[PDB]
């Protein structure tokens, strides 16, 4: 059971690499696509509003 | 100083009578479709 001592202390270096796998795991790039669910948007329209039909003679 | 007297109506010659509106009040009841969400469709991790 003193073995777990003498493996922490000898294996040690793997703090050093796994510290290595993070810092360049960040600078690597990742995107997580979030997605439009399967239900789709849409907006109405370009609607812009002025006076109606005047009655001219 | 012209025949036609006594009718009921209201001739374009001068409708505003000196005034600079007419104004009318209401309520006004709309029941249009929105595109607005029920807070669905939106990313896992929606939070502070």
């Amino acid at each position: 059971a003193s073995l777990i001592y003498r493996q922490l202390l000898t294996n040690s270096y793997s703090v050093d690499l796994y510290d290595e796998i993070e810092q360049i795991g960040s600078g690597k790039t990742q995107n997580v696509t979030i997605n439009p669910g399967p239900f789709a948007q849409t907006r109405y329209a370009p609607v812009n509003w002025d006076h109606g039909e005047i009655n001219d003679s | 100083r012209t025949r036609t007297v006594n009718l009921y109506g209201l001739p374009a010659a001068n409708p505003n009578n000196g005034n600079e509106y007419y104004e009318i009040s209401g309520r006004f009841s709309l029941i249009s479709l929105v595109p607005t969400n029920d807070d669905y469709q939106t990313p896992i991790m929606n939070s502070v």
